[PDB]
């Protein structure tokens, strides 16, 4: 846990200040994208979309007044600027997907998610209620898409690439 | 530090630079010899400590020591609240010879005064998100108990307290953590989160209320 969590190059993940991409390592054709979900008429679900890559970079972000990550840090996790909070993520039940990872537009001080070593790269980890138990963030195939959503024990791992493209 | 300015050279001189791979990632502040506190969010299996800096380039830095820590104990009580009694001593492998750049700082026995005007110092984020290139140093002043916990429960706990806030936009930011506020001459809090973005007037920074934990240092040192 007292790791830093560090990028494609090497270098600490910084706290909110950069932007990221999760690349999946055995999906690297594949990115993170929004897709409707339910009944719903905006996207708010959060895909990897094979159509998409790198895909949308997020950024991840700490109260602590310190600039890198460590994995054992309550984060929360956005898409788009510092300065915005659109695009915060958080986990909803939401049938018949599961606990379905979606966009919300506001943001506790303390957010829900972990990133933790998992074989060549890094998972996202959900706390429901910043508990001791974390649940694993993984795909669930539905409606031709391929959410991501709470699959304990079968984890996406990504590797984190800073989003210099751009 | 957001909207402060460089420090008078070697005005702070209990000032620590906690450096991975050549680039700083927190403060900590010497009040022993041997000892260096900093916030527990800091910690790591070991650490390369900056002393005497002001750049943080120590081959332009006389008077200044780089120096080797393997030892670190957190505060049992860490993060239980969550957030909560954030601070750790960091044992240095050898004592250090105090002088006029390097020296270590007494720690309050009595807690924040509301209202009291106090000096934070860092290497953190400026203003502009750029980093500065010498130590900072800003003045912000403490906030009552009641507007801590106002904007902060449930993650207010007394190991905090609230500092900042003003019109002013002063205030500690990302690259500051485990460093030193300063009141009325003795450590009073090490810098340890707050509410982004930083330098928002009407939200303070939190510090880590070290008038708390006087005897678990003690202990620890003796030890
Ligand atoms: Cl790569
Ligand atoms: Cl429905």
């Amino acid at each position: 846990g007292s790791s830093v969590v560090v990028d494609t190059n090497g270098q600490p993940v910084s706290n909110g200040a950069d932007a990221y991409y999760l690349v999946p390592v055995s999906h690297g054709h594949a990115g993170l994208a929004l897709a409707k979900i339910g009944n719903e008429a905006e996207p708010r679900a959060v895909v990897l979309d094979p159509h998409h890559r790198p895909g949308l970079p997020v950024r991840f972000e700490s109260p602590l007044d310190i600039n890198i990550i460590k994995e054992s840090y309550f984060l929360n996790i956005k898409f788009g600027p510092s300065s915005s909070d659109s695009g915060v993520w958080d986990v909803i039940q939401q049938d018949p997907i599961g606990l379905a990872v979606k966009v919300t537009d506001t943001k506790s001080l303390l957010g829900p998610f972990k990133v933790e070593k998992e074989g060549e790269g890094y998972k996202i980890v959900y706390y429901p209620e910043r508990g001791q138990t974390g649940l694993d963030i993984g795909l669930v195939h539905r409606n031709d898409k391929y959410y991501l959503a709470v699959k304990d024990g079968e984890p996406c791992v990504f590797k984190i690439r800073k989003a210099t493209d751009e | 530090i957001i909207n402060g300015e460089d420090c008078s050279p070697h005005s702070q001189p209990w000032q620590a630079a906690l450096v991975m791979e050549n680039e700083l990632f927190c403060s900590g502040v010497l009040v022993h010899p041997q000892w260096v506190l900093s916030a527990a969010h800091c910690f790591q299996n070991s650490y390369t400590i900056g002393l005497g800096l002001h750049s943080l380039e120590a081959d332009q830095e006389p008077g200044s020591q780089m120096v080797e820590a393997s030892l670190s104990v957190r505060h049992p009580e860490y993060n239980r609240p969550l957030l909560a009694n954030d601070l750790m001593l960091i044992k240095l492998d050898e004592s250090v010879s105090e002088s006029d750049t390097i020296r270590s700082i007494s720690i309050a026995s009595q807690c924040p005064t509301a209202g009291n005007s106090c000096l934070v110092s860092g290497w953190g984020l400026l203003a502009n998100g750029r980093m500065p290139t010498v130590l900072q140093c800003v003045n912000v002043s403490v906030v009552s108990e009641e507007v801590c916990s106002k904007l902060y429960d449930p993650l207010y706990h007394p190991s905090m307290f609230c500092a900042g806030g003003g019109q002013d936009q002063k205030d500690s930011c990302n690259g500051d953590s485990g460093g030193p506020l300063i009141c009325n001459g003795y450590l009073q809090g090490l810098v340890s989160f707050g509410k982004a973005p930083c330098g928002q007037v009407g939200v303070p920074g939190v510090y880590t209320n070290l008038c708390k934990f006087t005897e678990w240092i003690e202990k620890t040192v003796q030890a």
